[PDB]
RNA sequence: CGCAUGCGCCCGCCGUCCGGCCGACCCGCAGUAGGGGCCGGCCCCCAAGGGCACGUGUCGUUGGCUAAGUCGCCG
RNA sequence: GGCUUGUGGCAGCCAAGCGUUCAUAGCGACGUUGCUUUUUGAUCCUUCGAUGUCGGCUCUUCCUAUCAUUGUGAAGCAGAA
RNA sequence: UUUUUGGUAAGCAGAACUGGCGAUGCGGGAUGAACCGGAAGCCGGGUUACGGUGCCAAACUGCGCGCUAACCUAGAUCCCACAAAGGGUGUUGGUCGAUUAAGACAGCAGC
């Protein structure tokens, strides 16, 4: 039992090229290898499965909807909160975040991370002589 | 392939489910940049074509020999660790100084000898089978042609392997629940540190 | 072209090369596969060639032409005097082989053996193996012992006890330095080979005890020296005419 | 936006004379990666169908046809004739795609797999957009579903770009459909 | 906590020195090809364009009293696809320093 | 031209207890316990509730060829399970009859007289298989089993056993020979 | 594994002096037409693209004290 | 020795016919497609400040287009051959 | 290269037009007087030709579609170092015709 289909609805993410990052929508399949893809900011277009990673948000729409009715669709569905709040749309968010750290920004985290291991190491310790 | 350009003391490579040339010639361009390169479980390595295409091609390579002193070479080596550094010779040249230094900078070992058994090892992508190699479509490890051709340590690796497994699961087990007892202590840490969680949640995964 | 006629090669290219053998003492290249099952013994013997002889036996094979009837045959007397074990060594089974773990040896070893361990014995001091005996002098020592006995329990894989001939007891020879060799122990477990073997520590294992009457046995050895040699004795080429 | 084949319209006529002032226009649509290249087909055609030669035509109009509709999805026919290495042979190929362009620039690398035939050896004869009703070949039928659901059983696993390329890396991919 | 004794700040990234620039065959031993750790693009070589390099090597006598030796360059421009750039030395590196290590600083800086 | 999607369904019985976990299928009824590795198998193996369905995406003629196998053979598990194989062989002989000696539990037999032959053919029955000869028929050998690959195989080496050589095999059709192909 | 040279040799220290490193930190197994974690439903994966580490001082100023914690050395 | 393969040698395709009946168990006329360099020719590229020119004897190794031996299929294979 | 005579044919013999080698290195064709590129004082930089970019070995295991699975040493680049007639219910495309919800085809059943 596979938990993700290419179907009409479906959100997918460009996992290579210049969109890499974008959620995009399948509102029609050319053939094997292509499907016909819109988002809200840019134009229906068609890409290749091999730069898509399918996700769980699947919105209801019909073939080829107008832009108006996609977006609808997609904020019926929260789209956007669903992907920036579930793990996996996280993880590309906090990997601009970090690399995008000027110098003291990186100094003020080292801080907070070394204290944090000193205070953890400590709590450790004492769950190991009492919770031995 | 440029060569990874990574700068480290030693590389122990995991041959598990990795195609023999793709392999070799990764291996062989890291040798070359001056890379320390260590190799373990090569009897796990994959051969494309099958076992019986595979069979046919070394049986080939047994009937070369110099008719009249048949001791002068080609050496015909069995053991899948040896059949590696021959694979990785043939992409080296190896009859230069250069070469011959990049030679010695490899080791090759069946299972997994220590001390290498408690040291992390690494995998390479492009050599993967699962990547390179359709499902569906032939393939031999290279521990199984050995076999067939004369190497006859197939049964003291399996069961030296076995014994590593099974002695890595219980130390698994003991980092797992050290990990299950730190997770608590963060937690007791929470109240103590509430400026520093600030700083770090955007960051945090 | 083709030669004109076809005769079987001379020789034989499996017995190569028709080298002087590297030992005086024939080599055990394989011992009798070990079965658990069977009780302890010993695989090996060594002995010395006295010479040749004739028997007449009544043959009782049925079928054959000397059914009921007597042949002359031809045998070989060996002179087989008890050995003495002297130590043991355990084997470890590795990707690489059998690699040796580690020798044990016997507190008391004969003057006839310590001389294999010396090129001229009467020159010598004869410090072989005194220091090595005195820790069995101590219950220190004595325990060293016998935890590397119990090393050998549980690692080693193949058994093999240090045996020696009794050489000054056959004056013929006119030899004092005895021969030592290792000696499988095939059957039960690793723990009984090595209670086995440390049981006949400085003791006498006779010929009865490896061997018996009726059964087949292979014989190892190096054949008889003849020097530098021609073709035609060597290998058994045909002699080119006269002329 | 970028295609490797474009589609033109090429207008053309034999150069007039005293016994015709006014001689037959012919049009062709013809695919080429140019213009350049599209002219000198065209002249290719008139001078073995027309029996007019560039020396003695005149072009008149070259002009470029774009696709309509380029974000809905076409079924689209193509009437062909090519030469194999024995003979000549006429077939019919369906596409689906978004634009005619994309449509032939599919039948061309077809045709160069299955047939091993260069671009050269092949004639386009007639070019449709084929409803989904009237389409023959069944490859293009079995898109032809409103509930289409299928799981992407291949993926290609990759970095988004090569700067988080690693030789080595700690674990295997982790792949499920 | 590691107690480690050596240069307390890096303020520069290794590279390997993989050869010169050469053909099938022929060789030009005045460029030399760097692979900078870290780069793996031609498009992320533009920053490390005019950086200084440093070939540091151990000689058998002392100059200055010390065994060190240096050999200064600098990037010159991008080589490949995959991040490999060319560099050029005040003299020719020689051939034993193919798979050592050279010194890419951050100077002179344009940041 | 691959084909979206390929699938077939079979309906389980209701007193078979059907384990199926990453195609290795494990089959549990009254008479015993079977299963097969279908690893080698590039399809999609899933209880549906009680039935079984394999799908192919994108396969070729070939790789759809395996659906109706791989049903095959999950329905031969269930039968094995449920009612068991019976291969009845037959004894064919002109002039020497063949005498059978069944031994070891009727895991074994031996095979004498063969076309007057002295050589005692020797044939052990493959796990789970049992052989019998039966009584009501004349010479007539009986092999039960839960797995019809097991049983139909120790049925071929008996009759590979008894092959006559260097004779017209048309006239000399000696020879032991599967006659029927039923279940218990 | 045995034995190892008295004006010699082997070790444990202390100084004298001689010929590539710069955080050179990291042990799960297995599968990939799947594998786990929680209550058939809900979650996690979708590259170490991670985690760990005073990571902060002229390879690092003087003089103290020093709770636990981490780390090195030593029976 | 090299190129070539007419000639020599070996092999395939079509099926008129032979085979009591029956194109193809076994054969293959009329045609037609090849292979081989263990035949002989053709050529004159190497060697005429020299590569010792018949056969046998002796000795090793290699080939298969398999004479015998091992395992099999076919027959106008009852058995034997 | 092309036109072309003798010859079964030849890295054979003899002509026609041009170029080339010989007298000439250099890059590519693994290797080669003639093939492809291209002709050159001694150097620095830039860019290319032919040919290439998994390792040997400078440059992608780059971005795309399809075909092939070789239990014959699958196959792998002008000259070029070979292969044919004839065959395959191997597999992939195409062309013509026939049949089919009024019930085809296979099996089953009594046309
Ligand atoms: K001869
Ligand atoms: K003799
Ligand atoms: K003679
Ligand atoms: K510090
Ligand atoms: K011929
Ligand atoms: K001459
Ligand atoms: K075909
Ligand atoms: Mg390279
Ligand atoms: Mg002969
Ligand atoms: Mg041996
Ligand atoms: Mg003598
Ligand atoms: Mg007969
Ligand atoms: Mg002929
Ligand atoms: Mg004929
Ligand atoms: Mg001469
Ligand atoms: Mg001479
Ligand atoms: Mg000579
Ligand atoms: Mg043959
Ligand atoms: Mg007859
Ligand atoms: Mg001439
Ligand atoms: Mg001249
Ligand atoms: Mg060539
Ligand atoms: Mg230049
Ligand atoms: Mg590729
Ligand atoms: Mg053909």
């Amino acid at each position: 039992p596979f938990k993700r289909f290419v179907e009409i609805g479906r959100v997918a993410l460009i996992n290579y090229g210049k969109d890499y990052g974008r959620l995009v929508v399948i509102v029609d399949v050319i053939d094997q290898n292509r499907a016909l893809v819109d988002a809200p900011d840019m134009v229906r277009s068609q890409m290749n499965f091999k730069r898509l990673s399918l996700t769980d948000i699947k919105i209801d729409i019909k073939r080829i909807p107008k832009k108006k009715t996609l977006v609808e669709a997609m904020e019926a569905a929260d789209v956007k909160t669903k992907w920036e709040n579930s793990s996996w749309g996280r993880k590309l968010i906090v990997q601009k975040r970090r690399a995008a750290l000027n110098d003291f920004d990186r100094f003020k985290l080292m801080l907070a991370k070394i204290k944090r291991a000193g205070v953890v190491r400590q709590e450790l310790a004492k769950l190991k002589k009492i919770a031995a | 392939v440029s060569g990874s350009g990574i700068s480290a003391r030693r590389i122990v490579v995991d041959a598990r489910h990795h195609m023999l040339g793709r392999l070799s010639s990764i291996l062989a361009k890291e040798l070359l940049n001056g890379q320390r390169v260590v190799v373990v479980r090569c009897e796990e390595i994959c051969l494309s074509g099958g076992l019986v295409r595979q069979k046919m091609k070394y049986l080939r390579f047994l009937r070369k020999r110099m008719n009249t002193k048949p001791s002068h070479g080609p050496i015909h080596f069995r053991a899948p660790s040896k059949i590696l550094w021959r694979t990785i010779r043939g992409m080296i040249p190896h009859k230069t100084k250069r070469g011959a230094a990049a030679l010695a900078r490899l080791k090759v070992y069946e299972g997994v000898p220590p001390p290498y058994d408690k040291i992390k090892r690494m995998v390479i992508p492009d050599a993967l089978k699962v990547l390179r190699l359709q499902s569906g479509h032939k393939y031999c490890l290279l521990g199984k042609l050995s076999s067939e051709v004369g190497w006859n340590h197939y049964d003291t690796i399996k069961e030296l392997e076995n014994k590593r497994k099974e002695r890595a699961q219980v130390a698994y087990e003991r980092r797992k629940q050290l990990a299950k007892l730190r997770v608590k202590a963060e937690k007791a840490a929470e109240e103590k540190l509430g400026p520093q969680l600030a700083v770090i949640e955007p960051i945090k995964y | 072209s083709h030669r004109k006629f076809e005769h079987p090669r001379h020789g034989s290219l499996g017995f190569l090369p028709r080298k002087r053998a590297a030992r005086h003492r024939g080599k055990v290249k394989a011992f009798p596969k070990d079965d658990p099952s069977k009780p302890c013994k010993l695989t090996a013997f060594l002995g010395y060639k006295a010479g040749m002889t004739h028997i007449v036996r009544e043959v009782e094979k049925p079928g054959s032409k000397l059914h009921k009837k007597e042949t002359c045959e031809a045998v070989t007397i060996v002179e087989t005097p008890p050995m003495v074990i002297v130590g043991v060594v355990g084997y470890v089974k590795t990707p690489r082989g059998l690699r040796c773990l580690n020798t044990v040896w016997a507190q008391h070893l004969s003057e006839d053996i310590k001389r294999r361990f010396y090129k001229n014995w009467c020159k010598s001091k004869k410090k072989a193996f005194l220091k090595y005996s005195k820790k069995y002098e101590t219950d220190e020592g004595k325990k060293d012992i016998q935890a590397q006995l119990e090393k050998l329990k549980k690692y080693a894989c193949v058994i093999r006890v240090l045996a020696h001939t009794q050489i000054r007891k056959m004056k013929g020879l006119k030899q004092k330095k005895a021969h030592l060799m290792e000696i499988q122990v095939n059957g039960g477990s690793i723990a009984q080979k090595v209670d086995f073997a440390y049981g006949f520590f400085e003791k006498q294992v006779p010929v009865d005890a490896v061997f018996q009457k009726d059964e087949m046995i292979d014989i190892i050895g190096v054949t008889k020296g003849k020097g530098y040699e021609g073709v035609v004795t060597r290998w058994g080429v045909t002699r080119l005419p006269r002329k | 936006v970028t295609y490797k084949f474009h589609q033109y319209q090429v207008v053309g006529r034999a150069l007039p004379s005293e016994n015709d002032e006014h001689p037959k226009i012919y049009r062709m649509k013809l695919w080429a990666t140019n213009e350049v290249r599209a002219k000198s087909k065209f002249w290719y055609f008139l001078r073995k169908l027309k029996k007019v030669k560039k020396s003695n035509g005149q072009m008149l109009a070259i002009n470029e046809i774009f696709e309509k509709y380029p974000t809905t999805i076409k079924n689209y026919g193509i009437w062909l004739r090519y030469q194999s290495r024995t003979g000549y042979h006429n077939m019919y190929k369906e596409y689906r795609d978004t634009t005619l362009n994309g449509a032939v620039e599919q039948m061309y690398t077809e045709m160069a797999s299955r047939h091993r035939v260069r671009h050269h050896c092949i004639q386009i004869i007639k070019t449709a957009t084929i409803p989904a009703k009237l389409c023959k070949r069944e490859s293009t039928k079995q898109f032809h579903d409103s509930k289409i659901k299928f799981p992407l059983v291949f993926k290609k696993v990759r970095p988004p770009s090569r700067k988080l390329k690693t030789t080595y890396k700690a674990t295997k991919p982790n792949l499920f459909m | 906590v590691k107690g480690r004794q050596g240069e307390r700040i890096r303020l520069y990234v290794r590279g390997t020195v993989l050869g010169y620039k050469r053909s099938k065959s022929n060789q030009y031993p005045n460029t030399s090809l760097i692979q900078i750790e870290g780069v793996n693009t031609k498009e992320e070589v533009d920053w490390y364009l005019g950086k200084r390099l440093g070939y540091i090597y151990k000689a058998k006598t002392k100059k200055n009293n010390s065994h060190y030796r240096c050999i200064w360059g600098k990037v010159c421009r991008p080589h490949g696809n995959s991040g490999v750039v060319r560099a050029k030395f005040k003299s020719n590196l020689p051939p034993k320093s193919m798979g050592a290590k050279v010194r890419v600083f951050m100077y002179p800086s344009n940041i | 031209m691959k084909t979206i999607l390929s699938s077939e369904t079979m309906d389980i019985p209701d007193g078979i207890t059907i384990k199926v976990k990453a195609k290795q299928i494990e089959v549990e009824g009254p008479r015993g316990k079977l299963t097969r590795n279908f690893k080698h198998l590039n399809l999609d193996f899933q209880l549906i509730k009680k039935k079984l369905k394999i799908d192919a995406w994108f396969g070729s003629r070939k790789t759809t060829a395996a659906i109706r196998t791989a049903l095959s053979h999950v329905e031969n598990l269930i039968t094995g399970v449920t009612k068991g194989y019976r291969y009845k062989m037959r004894f064919v002989y002109a002039h020497f009859p063949i005498n059978a000696s069944i031994s070891g539990g009727n895991k074994s037999i031996e095979i004498r007289n063969f076309l007057g032959e002295k050589k005692v053919r020797k044939v052990d029955m493959l796990d789970g298989v049992t052989v019998v000869r039966s009584e009501k028929v004349k010479d007539e050998l009986v092999l039960d089993g839960n797995d019809i690959e097991l049983v139909s195989r120790s049925a071929a080496l008996i009759n590979q056993k008894c092959h006559v050589k260097n004779k017209d095999i048309r006239k000399f059709l000696d020879g032991i020979y599967v006659s029927e192909k039923g279940r218990i």
